[PDB]
RNA sequence: ACAGCUGGUUCCAAUCGAAACAUGUCGAAGCAUGACCUCCGCCGAGGUAGUCUGUGAGGUAGAGCGACCGAUUGGUCCUGUCAAACUCCAAACUUACAGACGCUGUUUGACGCGGGGAUUCCGGUGCGCGGGGUAAGCCUGUGUACCAGGAGGGGAACAACCCAGAGAUAGGUUAAGGUCCCCAAGUGUGGAUUAAGUGUAAUCCUCUGAAGGUG
RNA sequence: UUGAGGCGCCCAAAAUGAUCGGGACUCAAAUCCACCACCGAGACCUGUCCGUACCACUCAUACUGGUAAUCGAGUAGAUUGG
RNA sequence: GUUUGACUGGGGCGGUACGCGCUCGAAAAGAUAUCGAGCGCGCCCUAUGGUCAUCUCAGCCGGGGACCCGGCGAAGAGUGCAAGAGCAAAAGAUGACUUGACAGUGUUCUUCCCAACGAGGAACGCUGACGCGAAAGCGUGGUCUAGCGAACCAAUUAGCCUGCUUGAUGCGGGCAAUUGAUGACAGAAAAGCUACCCUAGGGAUAACAGAGUCGUCACUCGCAAGAGCACAUAUCGACCGAGUGGCUUGCUACCUCGAUGUCGGUUCCCUCCAUCCUGCCCGUGCAGAAGCGGGCAAGGGUGAGGUUGUUCGCCUAUUA
RNA sequence: UUAGGCGGCCACAGCGGUGGGGUUGCCUCCCGUACCCAUCCCGAACACGGAAGAUAAGCCCACCAGCGUUCCAGGGAGUACUGGAGUGCGCGAGCCUCUGGGAAAUCCGGUUCGCCGCCACC
């Protein structure tokens, strides 16, 4: 199914699992990547991927963007490199589909999405000065698999 | 004391806004009333903000407007210095105009119509789609700004 | 105490001084309350009406201001209870109060107890309080016969200070008589 | 529900409380001499008999209480508004 | 509404804020109002007896006599005049 | 013959001027009773479409959750997110009554009461807020103004977009919008950008143009 | 070297004849920022008349005089004069 | 001879949103729709009702998943049943007593906001008689909101009225109220077929065509994991993401039901490009030859046949 | 109020903690069961009678802010949201300008360890 069916935030907040049953599990493997034992403050450079429009990103897109981002970080910095990336948004909004015509139209549950407001941080990676252009490329590959246009904002980078 | 001028029509206008203008004795487009500055009266012009043109007139301008557009409570009779003298509590137009500005009396209280039915603006106005800060003619005006409109509507 | 959701009871309930459930029922009559309190050494009896900023006391009597009329005996017993109640009811009649309802507070409604004796006193003073005759003590226990007959089981005196040996419940009769008198400085 | 055979309650006849006995109203037998019985024999002819051609309807899932409150002293009975009860048993 | 009962949509108005939980103070439950007095109708969630239909919560009626201990309060519902039987516990004085 | 169904029902003018909704109905192509329109008689001084202030009602927006509740990360306290059927918080705003100003009524009698006659109960559109649906010139709510039943001006044409609510006639000035021609009015002025005929397209089924990219 | 903004370009495929209404337009007849003067309704102002309503006079709803900034659009329908 | 209901993104099948209650929807007063989301009621209880007395619960901790003692503990316990709400010297627990779950008659709100409408319901009185309590007081059933039924007829309760000139007897007629069901729940006693059909109408509503939409279908683009002996990018290319078209399908119900002739085929004309061939090109995993992929490009061409009504599709031999 | 009784508002009053205070006065603890009354067992409690002793609890008095709370300042923030208007912008989702209102979290610093009424009383 296309994202055009679920990208907008025009529907009510539908998250209460105590009233919603049959919700498919998140396709997302892990939110904490890299060296999850080290601190975020132990890094001189902090670069975040910021979403420019207010959208709803599906779990499949969140995973597809996370995968192609971390896979580049694993390729360039190794499986145990000195970095740590975090996916701070979780897929809370439950999605329906009406799959009988328009009679009894309330659809059956088909998935989960993440309501991300404009200007919000979707991803945040912490790295060392030398590995800065690798993480800027991990995000260039990641923003290609979500719905909005994005910003690659450096929060702790006076080294340029 | 502010001078209100309805610059936008009644069609599509909210009923509660329409009725506020009727309470301020202003029933047609280009009509003008002299409203005092109270809390009660300010709540009224704020609700009319987008369909009107207001601000404080200058003594010189109020006089010009009163001479040309003021009417008695009934009749065609021109309001000149002699009319004022024989019917009002003042000596001339200036004496009445000073009282209206200092909020000592109202046009109704003196036997004059609460409406100064003006002429369309000569050279036209700055527009009825935008406020004054955006280059239009709606909302609050400068004392020099309201004069330009009141004088053009002689 | 714990957080924002915590409910702290009303002040006189934390203090465990007022039974607010019984108070509501007491106030439903519209009549002034005959507040009957008892301490270890003393006994209090008030006539309370409802006011705008709190309760109003129009007439009261404490067992300590009983000695002002001639008492020379202890103040936390049955004869003292009636008299403190009679003295409260008499001051009440002078205040323009005619009827009342018995507020025993947190005390137990035990038959023939001191709070019911305070009530018997006010009834005899001229006040119209809804009562029950067989829940009150028999006239001799009110007089103080139980105490005099305990001094009969002597060997050692009951009283420390010198009032008298075998005890006089006749002092009660003499005091009821002194208060029943039309003169007396109330 | 369970209900006591005898209990104290108001007798609208004696104007005072007495010990009443409760009994389930036993249906009285019909005489066949009422007006409705005469109209049945009269109005019934060839073909459909209209109202007399109908059959008694169904039932409600639970019936109401159909009791008789017999007074212990004067011996006169009274009726009360009943309530829905699936089964009504008596105690003693 | 999914049902036309009296307590429909009254989760908010007939519930106390956590700190206002438990038995209410008696002083207001025995308050004496005189005729002609303007009073504020608001149900106390802690008091079960002597309420009114929740649709009238927020009205400011006029006391026009009493029926037993409860008061007969005259209100105007939209344009229709109504008489509400209510106890003192759910009434507050105007001004 | 009966029909709750289609069609038709013939002269002029003046005043007021809707409902397309609620309850009941073998009811949903119909009725009745209310809302609402109109007419008559009565009563007799107040009324309340606006605003301000005062005394009350409220849990939507937002927010937040070691404040309940329930979702929902990782690490050896710290660290990562949420809620139509959550709330330690909390508006704008709507709403009861009262006072004040305004407006209005006391020969145009308001507010109100009683009676006669209805029509009406297929609605639609814009805007705001919605709920459902991939969506719809979709379906179904709500507040409001409009079309319906609203001319005239503008928008190429065009029920509801803009101006504007309109007796006849006549002179004048403007509104929306427009001033190169068609076509009334500028080939106006100061400055800058664009080289694609981008553009000369407020709103829109109607006018597209996206992610991504551009020494 | 890097950051930000403006206008444009790529991305960009549809069936009888292409289009901003058409012509045609390039330091504009486009776009943005200011400004100047005009054109342009039945609106607004103004002369006369008409209808309706109310006031004065009147038997009159006959004349005469007056007031309307706060009267003048209307389907179904109620009312009334011809 | 008749009946064989209504609702409904047409109708039917399914379902009941056909009488009721709670939360959300509902936009912080009131009102508010959908075959809207979550889910309930058509009883049960002689105590699980009523009053009074005595008392404080879940959970955790320490001492000897039973029991005993202490401490912490405003409420997470319990309160018949949905849901929301109320409650702690109680509305919960225990104990005892009691029958007010009483008769009569009302005021008021609700049912039905506003705003008319029955049954039903509730709040709040009074009259009479009662229960408990010391008493104020509490008890008009269950802490609150679901647990319900007209006329006619019958039975039933107590007293009384009444039946044609008249008395007696029988058997009737009535005033007041209780019970008996109509759940299609403001109440008819009620099954189907019609392609043999008929009529009244409707584009108020379906099939076909158009129109909107584009989930489906077709085509493309972004990123490029991956494989391709090494090499992403000769070639193939996932995930995810952005779109174009209006050929398929689906949706909607705007247009026509006083008729816009069906599918397939045929014949004859014009067109689109997302190009199969032909022309000119680029790359190659391009020696050549034969290819593979891509670009510009719509001038011309794209044919004959076997099964099948077929469109589609399968098959044959020819063909640039 | 040299310690009391009944209250109102019902945390600004709560949780926790420190210091002080009582010869015939007050409140307590305290002493003690013949009686009224009392425990499904216990004069523990309830009830009754009383002062040998005490200020250690409670209570009354003064004070501390760590926690919870009330209010205020400054910052967050005129941000979020929003009633009215717009031939303003944007393919759109949405945004912006003008006008009238205007949070919440959190941070820092103050406040708050109850206020008030009637009565009685060295
Ligand atoms: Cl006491
Ligand atoms: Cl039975
Ligand atoms: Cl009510
Ligand atoms: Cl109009
Ligand atoms: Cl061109
Ligand atoms: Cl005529
Ligand atoms: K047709
Ligand atoms: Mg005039
Ligand atoms: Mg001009
Ligand atoms: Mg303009
Ligand atoms: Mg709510
Ligand atoms: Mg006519
Ligand atoms: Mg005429
Ligand atoms: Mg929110
Ligand atoms: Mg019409
Ligand atoms: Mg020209
Ligand atoms: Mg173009
Ligand atoms: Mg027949
Ligand atoms: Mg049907
Ligand atoms: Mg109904
Ligand atoms: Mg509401
Ligand atoms: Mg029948
Ligand atoms: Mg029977
Ligand atoms: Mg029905
Ligand atoms: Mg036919
Ligand atoms: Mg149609
Ligand atoms: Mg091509
Ligand atoms: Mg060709
Ligand atoms: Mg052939
Ligand atoms: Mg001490
Ligand atoms: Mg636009
Ligand atoms: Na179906
Ligand atoms: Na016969
Ligand atoms: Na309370
Ligand atoms: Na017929
Ligand atoms: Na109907
Ligand atoms: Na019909
Ligand atoms: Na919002
Ligand atoms: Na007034
Ligand atoms: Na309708
Ligand atoms: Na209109
Ligand atoms: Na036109
Ligand atoms: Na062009
Ligand atoms: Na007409
Ligand atoms: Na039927
Ligand atoms: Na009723
Ligand atoms: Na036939
Ligand atoms: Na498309
Ligand atoms: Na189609
Ligand atoms: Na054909
Ligand atoms: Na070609
Ligand atoms: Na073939
Ligand atoms: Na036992
Ligand atoms: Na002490
Ligand atoms: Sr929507
Ligand atoms: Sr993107
Ligand atoms: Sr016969
Ligand atoms: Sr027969
Ligand atoms: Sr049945
Ligand atoms: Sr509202
Ligand atoms: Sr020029
Ligand atoms: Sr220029
Ligand atoms: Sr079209
Ligand atoms: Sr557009
Ligand atoms: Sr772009
Ligand atoms: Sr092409
Ligand atoms: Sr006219
Ligand atoms: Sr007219
Ligand atoms: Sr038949
Ligand atoms: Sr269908
Ligand atoms: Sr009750
Ligand atoms: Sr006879
Ligand atoms: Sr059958
Ligand atoms: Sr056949
Ligand atoms: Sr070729
Ligand atoms: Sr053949
Ligand atoms: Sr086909
Ligand atoms: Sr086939
Ligand atoms: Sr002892
Ligand atoms: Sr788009
Ligand atoms: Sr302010």
């Amino acid at each position: 199914k296309p994202a055009s069916m679920y990208r907008d935030i025009d529907k009510p907040a539908y998250t209460r699992r105590e009233y919603i049953t049959g919700i498919p599990g998140s396709k997302i493997a892990q939110h904490k990547m890299g060296r999850k034992q080290k601190d975020a403050d132990d890094y001189p450079v902090q670069i975040s991927l910021i979403v420019e429009e207010t959208v709803q990103l599906r779990h499949g897109s969140l995973e597809a963007s996370r995968l192609s981002a971390n896979r580049h970080l694993i390729k360039e910095l190794g499986e145990e490199g000195d970095y740590k990336m975090t996916l701070r948004k979780f897929p809370h909004q439950v999605l329906r589909e009406n799959k009988d015509g328009m009679r009894a139209a309330f659809g059956k549950i088909v998935g989960t999405a993440a309501r991300v407001q404009a200007g919000e941080q979707l991803f945040t990676a912490y790295c060392n000065v030398e590995d800065a252009e690798h993480v800027k490329e991990a995000f260039r590959r990641a923003y290609n698999k979500i719905t909005p246009s994005c910003r690659i904002k450096v929060e702790r980078g006076e080294e340029l | 004391m502010h001078a209100l001028v309805q610059l936008r029509g009644e069609v599509n206008m909210h009923t509660d806004i329409q009725d506020t203008l009727e309470m301020l004795n202003i029933h047609h487009v280009n009509h003008c009333t002299l409203v005092p500055e109270t809390d009660a009266y300010r709540g009224m012009v704020a609700k009319v903000n987008d369909f009107v043109a207001f601000g404080e007139p200058s003594q010189e301008t109020l006089e010009t407007v009163l001479a040309t557009r003021a009417e008695p409570l009934e009749g065609d009779a021109d309001v000149d210095d002699e009319w004022v003298a024989e019917h009002t509590d003042y000596d001339d137009i200036s004496g009445l105009a000073f009282a209206l500005l200092s909020e000592e009396t109202t046009l109704r209280e003196q036997g004059l119509s609460p409406t100064l039915r003006l002429h369309p603006p000569r050279g036209g106005h700055d527009g009825v789609k935008h406020p004054v800060k955006e280059g239009g003619q709606l909302g609050k005006h400068d004392t020099e700004g309201i004069d330009d409109l009141l004088e053009a509507m002689r | 105490a714990t957080g924002p959701r915590y409910k702290v009871p009303m002040r006189r309930r934390r203090e465990a001084r007022t039974d607010y459930h019984q108070r509501l029922r007491l106030l439903k009559s519209g009549k002034p309350r005959l507040v009957a309190r008892k301490s270890n050494k003393h006994v209090r009896a008030q006539l309370v009406t409802l006011g705008p900023n709190g309760d109003d006391t129009l007439a009261s009597a404490h067992s300590s201001d009983l000695a002002e009329y001639g008492w020379e005996a202890p103040t936390g017993n049955m004869p003292s209870a009636y008299l403190t109640g009679l003295l409260a009811g008499l001051r009440a009649q002078e205040a323009g109060v005619e009827e009342a309802v018995l507020d025993i507070g947190l005390n137990s409604p035990t038959p023939g107890s001191k709070v019911f004796a305070i009530q018997e006193g006010a009834i005899d003073a001229g006040l119209d309080i809804p009562h029950n005759d067989d829940v009150l003590a028999d006239w001799q226990r009110t007089r103080g016969a139980h105490i005099a007959e305990y001094d009969e089981q002597l060997e050692e005196p009951l009283y420390s200070g010198d009032f008298d040996a075998a005890d006089l419940p006749e002092h009660f009769d003499e005091l009821r008589e002194t208060l029943l008198d039309g003169d007396i400085e109330l | 529900m369970q209900m006591p055979r005898r209990f104290n309650t108001y007798c609208p006849h004696c104007n005072e409380h007495q010990e009443h006995e409760v009994e389930k109203v036993r249906s009285g037998r019909q005489t066949g001499m009422k007006w409705i019985d005469r109209q049945r024999e009269r109005n019934s002819g060839i073909g459909n008999d209209g109202k007399f051609s109908k059959v008694p309807g169904g039932d409600k899932p639970t019936k109401k209480t159909d009791l008789k409150y017999r007074c212990g002293e004067c011996g006169k009975a009274h009726l009360r508004e009943g309530w829905r009860a699936g089964r009504l048993e008596f105690q003693e | 509404p999914s049902s036309n009962g009296p307590l429909e949509g009254t989760r908010g108005k007939l519930k106390n804020k956590p700190r206002d939980r438990g038995t209410s103070p008696p002083q207001r439950a025995v308050e004496e109002f005189d005729d002609g007095e303007k009073v504020h109708l608001k149900i106390d969630p802690s008091v079960p007896n002597g309420r009114f239909h929740p649709r009238f919560d927020g009205q400011t009626g006029t006391v026009e006599g009493k029926q037993g201990d409860a008061y007969k309060v005259d209100i105007v519902d939209g344009g229709k005049e109504k008489t509400i039987i209510v106890t003192a516990a759910h009434l507050r004085r105007q001004e």
